[PDB]
RNA sequence: GACCAUGUCCUGUAGAGCACUCACAAGGCUAAAACCUUAUGAAACUCCGAAGGGGCACGCGUUUAGUCCGGGAGUGAGGCUGCGAGAGCUAACUUCCGUAGCCGAGAGGGAAACAACCCAGACCAUCAGCUAAGGUCCCUAAAUGAUCGCUCAGUGGUUAAGGAUGUGUCGUCGCAUAGACAGCCAGGAGGUUGGCUUAGAAGCAGCCACCCUUCAAAGAGUGCGUAAUAGCUCACUGGUCGAGUGACGAUGCGCCGAAAAUGAUCGGGGCUCAAGUGAUCUACCGAAGCUAUGGAUUCAACUCGGAGUUGUCUGGUAGGGGAGCGUU
RNA sequence: CACCCCCGUGCCCAUAGCACUGUGGAACCACCCCACCCCAUGCCGAACUGGGUCGUGAAACACAGCAGCGCCAAUGAUACUCGGACCGCAGGGUCCCGGAAAAGUCGGUCAGCGCGGGGGUU
């Protein structure tokens, strides 16, 4: 897995997608990655999940993704942050909105938009986040909103967002 | 410290210009010894470009 | 609001002129008055009136201050600023002064 | 693209974008590849293009925007008095600030709509999808 | 247009860590971006000059709040 | 003095941010100003904010200048380059400022040639040595040097948007000894001469919409077709077939794109059977720079009543100073 | 600085402030208390102000809880840049060395030190 990189050590033509701090209360931690083989795992995960590192002395880290710190002139990863895991209901997580099926305003109206592709929440389960929320947009008319407000948030999940706030609508037409 | 120009001072901004001159060394080929001290430790990362530092 | 007091404390900027400056608190008449050299953060001549009695409080506190003179000059001071509060040098404050400086 | 009302002229420089970098409100977007001003009209080409390849769509966000007024000097004068007035309204566009984002159409089409857009275009650009965003 | 005005050469005249006759000026100011700490006094121009003879030092919390006084 | 180091103080640029001002991007909210989520630019915007930079003090350290006072001046037309701005068209061997260096006032080697670029500041003499930049196929001094490649274009030895089964290096996505990609035969279907259209629009002008049967097997379905159907093909199916292929991507070197005027060319020859190239490493050539021997001036110390020693210095326009030679 | 608590006045100079809030009571402070006069309102004893107990901790104020807000805020990574050295015709950009933010995360705090006095455990 990672290896220490303290201080600043030169990186591999092979990214080693460096620069990655792990912290809480307790202890920061070291860079160096192994460069795609980040990316394999970070788009399955994609903040929303933990995984596990072994850097030689600690055999086990368990972290989700606070923040990533990608090149801007080449769309690549550079920096990744960390943050640990203490467990019951301490998670602060930008969970991923889906949308099912076959609208109402998708029958005869036009676009279905999702104003906020991704929202904050609080996760009772520490190590138990949702990967998606799927949205059950059959039932609403053109030029109506789905609100935040009845956005289904499983097993005792509180809302970090404003009650009122749109987060898929569909729009006319043009 | 072992010192020795080994680079022109002409055409080099001016400061560098009278850093080597208190450096002591008039001419390319030039050598000599220095103290540890860090005003001319300084006094020589200044101008290291035109130097051999050797110890 | 009470900007009188920030202000009338502001206008003490002769607390660099070196004379001490005198305090009051025209407020239950406890007019307690202190002295205080702001160099330190040091008071040195307090005169609360705990059980002066006196009668009516603009005699009171004149009281005060002809006990608070001799307070302080026991231990040495003669140059003073009167750092009124929000007060006016209305009378029953104004006697306080009358009485101070009657026997410095 | 013009702007409503200003102060009168400015001036020009370069280093690379500090606000833009990443998409949202799209599905997929297209980049810079080059620093540039952008004029007025080469926007309202694109969108005149992408409104073309999305009728009745509706899902052509305009990220970007000529701010800056550049003024030409009339005709044959030698040189003395202002800069004459403004002439067009350019967009600064440093590499890696994202001008174009769509959502609603699939890959493909939103890709042909990007070779046009780009190609009344005076840089290199480049079509992305949206991922590694926080 | 094509006007312009005189430099108004303005500043820290004297910079902390400098000792100061009384009378020479240590901030020049269009306003109070120097409030004058002990011993300095400030003029009509709100140029502030030290009193008394000795180093300057300068109080400074900032935003306003900046202070020079003078230390014998 | 000067550079450099420490200590301290002052600054509002780069950057970065919207907290005020102008501007501005999608929505929610609503008698729209306002307001919220999200999103941005700013020489005359700043919640912020370096690097650096200036003043002081020290010298905790190397150096040699400085200050004032008196005599004489000249100069007060600048030029380039790089960085930072304005003006211009992000033109100019353009014009105007900041700043560093060169040129002016500068010789010597390199850049074919060439004030400005790169190297290097010429006291004198030598048929002596090491080097800088730059070089080592012949011109022409010096390895037809060594090792892993890269480009077969004379690219090298004149641009770009854009295109390309050009070629190496990695690298992401599928379907294969239950046998796929082209590749040969075999089938092409069903209401359906499908709704919506103009005068007919019937895979196959065209705005709106794609579900359902019979099947090992076929999408009301691709480009062509006369104005419409047929017609030869296609997407899945198959005996055969016998092993890899196809896709967008990053890139290294190249192709096209790429027309001007008397005769062509990389300085020339010629160079891939490297004299191109990217990476490394040497070995030597190579200056008026440095070293050797001899030699003389400027200054300064050091000695004897300019001399001699040791160090040091000696490119030079206007100019200032000094020692002297020639004529009546 | 024996332990608390109150009135005041400083240093500090939002990590101390806001809001939600609970304790406080004749000890201190605070409103209420009356006004021809000291004294005053460009009208009002609201404000100064002068004469006082009840009453009441309502309000204000003091003091605690409090991380919803504000306030601060790393490490890390960049941006940028001093010197060095480069490429691109150009806009522009790279490399070596060293200094290095801003925003954000992590996390921190509803403070911290005096001085005089008043009343408490009598
Ligand atoms: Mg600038
Ligand atoms: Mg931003
Ligand atoms: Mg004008
Ligand atoms: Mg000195
Ligand atoms: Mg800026
Ligand atoms: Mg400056
Ligand atoms: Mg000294
Ligand atoms: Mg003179
Ligand atoms: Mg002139
Ligand atoms: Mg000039
Ligand atoms: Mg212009
Ligand atoms: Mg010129
Ligand atoms: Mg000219
Ligand atoms: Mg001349
Ligand atoms: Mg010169
Ligand atoms: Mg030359
Ligand atoms: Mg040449
Ligand atoms: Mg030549
Ligand atoms: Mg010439
Ligand atoms: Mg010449
Ligand atoms: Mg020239
Ligand atoms: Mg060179
Ligand atoms: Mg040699
Ligand atoms: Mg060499
Ligand atoms: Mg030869
Ligand atoms: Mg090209
Ligand atoms: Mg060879
Ligand atoms: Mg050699
Ligand atoms: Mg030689
Ligand atoms: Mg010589
Ligand atoms: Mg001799
Ligand atoms: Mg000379
Ligand atoms: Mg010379
Ligand atoms: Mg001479
Ligand atoms: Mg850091
Ligand atoms: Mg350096
Ligand atoms: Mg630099
Ligand atoms: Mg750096």
């Amino acid at each position: 897995e990672l290896t220490a990189k303290p201080r600043t050590p030169k990186q591999k033509l092979d990214e080693s997608m460096i620069a990655a701090v792990a912290y809480n209360k307790e202890n920061n931690v070291s860079f160096a990655l192994d460069r795609k083989a980040f990316d394999r795992a970070f788009r399955q995960q994609s903040t929303t999940g933990l995984f596990d590192i072994t850097v030689e002395g600690g055999e086990t880290f368990p972290a989700l993704v606070k923040a990533v710190q990608m090149d801007k002139r080449k769309r690549a990863p550079i920096h990744v942050d960390f943050y640990m895991v203490t467990y019951g209901e301490p998670v602060e997580v930008s969970v991923p909105v889906h949308t099912t099926g076959r609208s109402q305003g998708e029958v005869q109206g036009g676009l279905v938009d999702i104003v906020v592709h991704n929202l904050q929440i609080v996760a009772p389960g520490p190590r138990r986040i949702p990967q998606e929320l799927v949205v059950d947009v059959t039932k609403m008319n053109i030029g109506d909103h789905i609100t935040a407000g009845d956005i289904k948030l499983p097993e005792g999940c509180t809302l970090a967002a404003d009650p009122e706030l749109t987060v898929v609508s569909v729009l006319p037409p043009r | 410290m072992k010192i020795k120009l080994v680079r022109s001072v002409i055409g080099r901004p001016g400061n560098q210009v009278k850093t080597v001159q208190a450096l002591g060394l008039r001419k390319i080929g030039d050598s000599r010894e220095v103290s540890d001290t860090p005003a001319v430790r300084g006094m020589v990362k200044t101008v290291k470009h035109l130097l051999e530092v050797q110890e | 609001r009470r900007k009188l007091r920030t202000r009338r404390k502001v206008r003490t900027t002769t607390a660099a002129s070196g004379r001490l400056r005198l305090s009051v608190y025209r407020s239950s008449k406890h007019i307690y008055a202190q002295i205080i050299d702001d160099s330190r953060g040091q008071t040195l001549a307090a005169a609360s009136s705990a059980a002066l009695k006196s009668g009516n409080k603009t005699d009171t506190a004149a009281a005060v201050g002809k006990a608070l003179a001799a307070a302080a000059a026991e231990k040495g001071i003669k140059q003073v600023v009167f750092d009124r509060g929000s007060y006016k040098y209305h009378g029953r404050v104004k006697a306080l002064a009358d009485a101070a400086r009657e026997g410095g | 693209k013009r702007t409503k009302f200003r102060k009168q002229f400015r001036g020009r420089m370069t280093g690379d974008a500090k606000g833009g970098d990443y998409v949202a409100f799209g599905d997929y977007g297209l980049i810079a590849m080059e620093p540039a001003w952008i004029k007025s009209n080469q926007i309202e080409a694109c969108r005149i293009v992408m409104s073309r390849h999305f009728r009745r769509g509706g899902k052509i966000y305009i990220r970007i925007f000529p701010d800056k007024p550049v003024t030409k000097k009339p005709a044959e004068t030698r040189m003395g008095k202002g800069k004459g007035a403004v002439e067009y309204w350019v967009s600064v566009v440093k590499p890696g600030r994202v001008m174009f984002e769509v959502a609603g159409v699939t890959e493909e089409q939103a890709k042909e709509a990007f070779r046009l857009a780009g190609h009344k275009l005076p840089i290199q650009t480049k079509m992305v999808k949206r991922e590694v965003y926080d | 247009n094509g006007r312009d005005s005189n430099p108004k050469y303005l500043g820290v005249k004297k910079f902390g860590g400098e000792v100061v006759k009384a009378g020479n000026i240590l901030v020049r100011q269009r306003g109070t971006k120097f409030k004058a700490g002990q011993g300095v006094g400030m003029g009509r121009d709100h140029t502030l000059f030290a009193l008394s003879d000795g180093k300057v030092v300068f109080i400074n919390k900032g935003k306003g709040a900046r202070f020079i006084s003078i230390e014998a």
